[PDB]
């Protein structure tokens, strides 16, 4: 059955029993950077399977009030595995990411989440004027939650109508996008490629994308039901390819 | 090159349920109206031209206008030249996150006469100087620096009264494609400047008057209309629902997700 | 780049240009054509159906119906008198000015072929009696006496069942082209319709019967020389 | 008509008469080939 | 292509009654004068041509004469684009109810410096930007104003002196013809807006200067002629008597069938 | 012979002795809406002698004054029969109209009627200035009559010279015209197909034509002849097809 | 509710109140009618003048997974009322919902126009149908799920969409430099 | 799987998710009359569209104490879009209904419905001596509700026992049968053909069947389950076939 | 000469010399083939 699922990129694996087809980012499945579109002439260190696995992000709880959340990917998996220390070890990037959300609840919960992966989702300011700092949109720990109205001071837009973009989250769908509807669905997979002008960009100034989960439908039990519903993203990256070995950055 | 014909389709009682699909796949349903209901083989000599992005770009828009003028900085127009100071065709690049297209400039270029005490002096044919400095490039000062003499920098040098300058340009970008949105800070510190306004650096253009000075002022207007073609739009983005406020940065201030109607059931007409 | 002389026709807006333009909106997708009944490809086709011609404008009555109605009637007084007299220049002609074959010549300065009157008689069934229709060509005076239409061409109409006869103007004219402005020198002839016999009526028939005359254009009308019509008179923003 | 005049690749008429489409990028997206006449599950 | 020729005849006593037909068919007898009457055999070279609908058509005639200014909603002409709002042109294409034509708009635009008590300065040559909203597209309030960004609109952007501005314009009819005649009601309710108004709704032409402003006022004339060109007419109708009263509707004055002449028999000269 | 006609579309039927040839509407037979000039991708409801029959309209009287009369169709054919059901219950419908005109006139009767059948023949109210209401040409009872002369108020311009529509009547011969000649003729029949730039339109808000049955020669008997000379349409669309199944309109 | 995330969440409830009223109604036009406008095939619709092509609207049924009913989403074509009763949505074309497994039933609206494009603008000649959803269940829920299910609808252009004239959009109103 | 359905009968569509296989009446598909058993020798009305097409009826609250409801087709369709005025138009009709009763219930909802389409469902009248007016067996509105138990005075006796025809109502599923039962089922489809001794019957006075909906179970769900299911009778005529166009019959 | 030089089928110049001509359309639209040569009737 389609509902049934299985992925075993590196030492992590995931299996899931009511999960639907895993979005391939725009229909082009991830892969290591030809020689014909390599701009850098760098010998690109691929780790296989020590960069490329599922590593498992911190869990949040999906609240009833909850207007969303998001992750900065790549610079979300800083301190996460090899693929952060490749990242942290070199000045160029690739990977194709295999987002997978997990979001288990039972029949009688009621939410559906928009798990889109926004390639270069770039954040509006809460105050216009100003630039909010690095720390307001990154998600190194914890995901940024989307505030269910607007909000001001120097961090992000996170108004979840506007999407923090100043783009109808509605049509968020145009992007790779998976629906994890607690009626049918209980995780999404997205397997977003590599998706950049540049064929290699460094992974700390450039965010690759940002997975946003939006609950639409935000979550509904009747008292009984498991109150503490996660939302947990395990992504892995795919074709993970680096150059210019360099100092770590910090 | 025409879209596809609705096909015939009839009475239908079956297990292939093509109505009921599932959005938790992230597909959107390739359905056609002869899958649900029951429709008439209609040839759809409908054709999806005007919606290709190379046609939808194809229509020419403002993207940066200034008053310079004749007779200080003001005697000459500065555009860090980038497609978001007008939101017009903004939103248009910004419905793709990378568009590889060769833009077309057609600087359309109107002089004012201001008025004054005095403006009984005609003036000759007002030649405009419209130069194109490349980024990390010499940018003049002066409307009489010597960055005006191009030996590298592009120059259409239109002159008044004619057809209305217009310079192709080629794809630019250090990248492979003009990243329209671009969630990156400019140092790798993730430090600076956020936004488009990192990778799309593209110069900056200047426009001045050829002719020295005038008897009285002149402040031409300098309207410049950006033609993008041989586009490659290569990952979609929904239009900015909000208004734009920056031309630097996406920030913008909340709106709504539509116009608000005044119940779910409250259909006009 | 290519050496190129403008010519003293450079740089002018000429109304009846064949120019090629730059599309306001390029590879834009028309509506697919759809074969709507009555494809006009030519406007010598409206001018060759026929067209109920005002022959009895008379004042007052291009108001009413009984401009198209010719009367007739069973009497012997004026019997020696046309049943009409007008001008066959559809051109300038009051009758034939704004029928289909005249809108459409006013729409040009020339016009050439044979204009052929169809005369509908709608009278009673039983109404019998033969008319003399008869175009004279131009170079003497309109006809006075039916001798005189009859030296012209002239087609005796018998009316009975078809009802309907057609009267041919055969292009009698000195030139390839006659004017459709009023000039002397490519005035038309003038139709002329007389009683060749009374129209006799049974008791229980009217006698004041009407007569339709059906203006139109043969296979040999055309028109060469587009003029703005002088009917459509705009005094201003509507 | 279709003859370009300058040597530059550019520097040329914007290709308004090409018509490639491909929706299954955004529409149809899964790995799994979905069929509309069969249950997505 | 040229008409057919006279064919010659002779004299004829026979049963077939040429002229003797029945306009109760409705059937425009196709006679010819060989068939009424006695004709030589003539070879008419004479051709249908410039009778053509696409011929007739061909020349180009106003539709929208407006004074738009420089230097409030005076400084730029609004059109709701129809062919009727100029009798000329309107009353040509309503000989047919239905007619799909490429229409070939050439904008003739001339500057009137309007009579004041400053004339003496001299503004460089007016560029006249004539934007094309589509229906239902962002229409502009100012000359200013957003709108005027052509991101999508099509514009000409011509300048005084030059060539006057044209754009052909392909079939735009939401229908599969352009309805000149429309006896309808913009709402099924039969309430509304009868007449062409409701079908021909092809969006608005705003014409503005380029310049920003000049130092006395200049009201530049917009002429828009219309030339159709590929045109397929469906349905004839003859032309319209009356005078054109309203440019919305075919409300009409009554007026004469023709030229009333003083009697039945009155044969000028 | 050509003056014996027999029309037999759909239940209805309708035989005449004196009859000239019908006038097919611009030398077209009407015919359901081809696959290639579809526009609409609803399946066309086909009634084949459901609606496309002969309905029998509201004969009116052909006085001596009477100038004329208008029906405005397909909006004149509401509340006949099924097709004016199939109208209610559809968006769009197209029909070509094979309408029959009955004028039975003895043989001492002088008379002419044009029954034209004027594609979009779009009325002139009979003040400029204001629009009239649909009640002043709509004809879903009884014709419209043509005024001898200039009328005002808001209304439709019954002006017969002017045809109501500022088009000279005696050129209205241009559209699909046949002539009710009581010398010649008693019935007139013109099979009009569907006209229309759309290949199919709301039969409500839209009249695809309009019958005008204008006596250019007026009635004329003498005493003793039957005064009451009834000019009966008979309309029998063909080929009828709707698309567009909906809510009733009324 | 535009401000929130509600706009798209279509309530639907297991309460027999107002259950002869519609889940809900609009325009089907995506270029004028509020719900339409500011979506995907909307906001690529108001950057022209004519659309032409089968919108067709994907409803997910965001609820519990035990919570099953029966909808009944119509599109009526246009010169009617709109529709007042489930019954007169019924006459038009329309599509049952039963909400399963699946949970997404894609309401095709089948083109029903008299003209080959429809104007983007909004003009009541060529002003599109009544998209109207309706119950045609109640949406029957176990004692443990919350009878306050959400719905949302997917407005997507199917293969025979297009679009004709371009225009600036309405929507991006630009009040000076930025 | 069986479970799903998709019926796109005309221009209304019903899917299902959890529906089983749809009992074809007798085991033969509708179709339209053949000209071997055709008696009428009018042209047949066939609205392929127009009448055949998924009517969705009154929605009946299907209770705990429910004993059951009753259609009486084709005159339960009056005042139902073109199948209604086609009937009106028509004095014989012939139609393959394929009735789509949809219950919508939970998990957690006990019952079961014997929905059977019972051909020529002749009613016993609550006093044998009288015959009861047609208002208490007619469904142009609202379903008329099998009684528990015996009823008197001019009413269609209702016993539930007794399906309202004096036969033993467990043995109804002798006519095309399909049950909707709450642990299973949610939708019960019949496509039953048209079912006379005469190829076609007018639609007024006869009823070509009855659709009996018999909570054989009665809905047994505890507090906090939705309360008010709703038994929902979506009827599609097939192959729909009308003769003899006549003054419509109101 | 007849060489179109813009890409678009309407930006081309007008069709000024096609003469096709069905005046069968107007002038003869009765079903029942009407020869000149006999009775109307
Ligand atoms: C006058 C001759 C030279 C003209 C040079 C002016 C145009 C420079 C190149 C513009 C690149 C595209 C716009 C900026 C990048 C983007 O945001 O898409
Ligand atoms: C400046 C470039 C764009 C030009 C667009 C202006 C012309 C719009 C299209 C006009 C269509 C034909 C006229 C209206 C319809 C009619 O009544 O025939």
């Amino acid at each position: 059955s389609d509902r049934v699922r299985s992925m075993t990129l590196g030492n992590s694996t995931i299996t899931t029993q009511e999960s639907a087809n895993v979005v391939v980012g725009y229909g082009e499945w991830p892969s290591y950077l030809s020689d014909k579109e390599a701009t850098a002439e760098d010998q690109p260190t691929q780790p296989d399977v020590a960069t490329c696995r599922f590593y498992t992000l911190e869990s949040v709880q999906w609240e009833k009030s909850s207007p969303g959340w998001w992750w900065k990917f790549p610079e979300a998996l800083k301190n996460m595995g090899l693929f952060g220390q490749n990242m942290h070890y070199h000045y160029l990037g690739r990977a194709g990411y295999t987002i997978h959300v997990q979001c288990n609840a039972s029949k009688f919960h009621q939410g559906c989440l928009l798990v889109v992966c926004v390639p270069e989702a770039e954040m509006g300011c809460a105050d216009t004027s100003t630039t909010f700092p690095a720390t307001e949109l990154t998600t190194e720990e914890e995901p940024h939650v989307f505030t269910s109205d607007s909000i001001t001071g120097k961090k992000v837009q996170a108004a979840v109508c506007n999407a923090g973009m100043g783009v109808g989250v509605g049509n968020l769908t145009i992007f790779p996008h998976q629906w994890i509807n607690l009626r049918t669905n209980n995780s999404a997979t997205i397997v977003m490629p590599y998706i950049n002008s540049v064929p290699m960009d460094n992974m700390f100034r450039h965010y690759n994308f940002t997975l946003m989960i939006i609950p639409f439908a935000p979550l509904n039990f009747n008292e009984g039901a498991t109150a503490y519903v996660p939302v947990t993203v395990t992504i892995a990256p795919m074709y993970a390819e680096y150059n210019g070995l360099r100092l770590a950055s910090t | 090159r025409t879209v596809a014909n609705t096909q015939p389709s009839g009475p239908s009682n079956s297990k292939e349920i093509p109505a009921l699909t599932a959005v938790e796949t992230g597909h959107t349903s390739q359905v056609d109206p002869s899958d649900t209901l029951q429709t008439r083989h209609v040839v759809n000599f409908h054709s999806r031209s005007e919606s290709t992005v190379e046609n939808f770009m194809g229509r020419a828009a403002c993207v940066f206008m200034d008053q310079y003028k004749l007779n200080s900085t003001d005697n000459f127009a500065v555009w860090t030249i980038n497609v978001r100071e007008m939101a017009q065709l903004r939103r248009k690049c910004e419905l793709f996150t990378y568009m590889r297209f060769d833009i077309e400039m057609t600087m359309v270029i109107t002089s004012c006469q201001d008025q004054g005490t005095q403006l009984e002096q005609d003036m000759p044919v007002l030649t405009h100087q419209i130069m194109y400095v490349p980024p990390g490039g010499p940018i003049p000062a002066k409307v009489d620096s010597y960055e005006w003499q191009t030996s590298t920098n592009p120059s259409v040098f239109w002159t008044e009264g004619n057809a209305p300058a217009r310079m192709s340009i080629p794809f630019i970008s250090v990248g492979n494609a003009y990243s329209l949105f671009y969630d990156g800070w400019s140092h790798f510190t993730q430090d600076g400047t956020y936004g488009y306004t990192t990778l799309n650096a593209m110069g900056k253009l200047f426009v001045r008057h050829v002719n020295k000075s005038s008897p009285h002022q002149i402040t031409s207007t300098i309207r410049v209309y950006f033609k993008p073609k041989h586009i490659k739009a290569w990952v979609p983005r929904p239009p900015r629902l909000c208004p734009y406020i920056n031309k630097g940065d996406v920030n913008f201030v909340v709106t709504e997700v539509t116009d608000a109607r005044k119940s779910i059931t409250d259909t006009p007409h | 780049g290519v050496p190129v002389l403008n010519t003293p026709g450079s740089t002018q807006f000429l109304t009846s240009d064949d120019f090629q333009s730059p599309s306001a909106m390029p590879q834009f997708d028309e509506t697919p054509e759809m074969h709507i009944p009555g494809e006009v490809r030519n406007l010598m086709e409206m001018a060759e159906v026929d067209s109920v011609v005002p022959v009895n404008n008379i004042t007052g009555k291009t108001k009413s119906m009984e401009a198209y109605q010719i009367a007739v009637g069973t009497g012997n007084t004026d019997k020696t008198k046309p049943i009409f007299s007008f001008q066959m220049d559809p051109g300038y002609s009051s009758v034939l000015k704004r029928t289909l074959l005249g809108e459409m010549l006013n729409y040009y300065a020339h016009w050439s072929g044979s204009v052929k009157l169809t005369f509908l008689f709608c009278g009673s069934a039983m109404a019998t009696g033969k008319l003399l229709i008869s175009y004279s060509p131009p170079g003497a005076s309109v006809p006075s006496s039916r001798k005189d239409a009859m030296l012209g061409t002239h087609i005796i109409w018998d009316i009975g069942l078809q009802s309907s006869c057609v009267l041919c103007v055969p292009w009698i004219s000195q030139s390839h082209y006659r004017m459709v402005q009023q000039d002397p020198y490519t005035s038309a002839g003038y139709i002329t319709c007389w009683y060749q016999t009374n129209i006799v009526v049974p008791p229980g028939a009217p006698t004041s019967c009407d007569v339709l005359c059906f203006a139109s254009a043969c296979n040999d009308f055309s028109v060469r020389l587009l003029r703005d019509t002088p009917f459509m008179a705009q005094p201003g923003k509507l | 008509t279709n003859i370009n005049f300058y040597k530059d690749a550019a520097s040329s008429a914007s290709n308004r008469q090409e018509l490639q489409q491909d929706p299954g990028k955004f529409t149809d997206p899964v790995k799994d080939l979905m069929v509309k006449t069969l249950p997505a599950l």
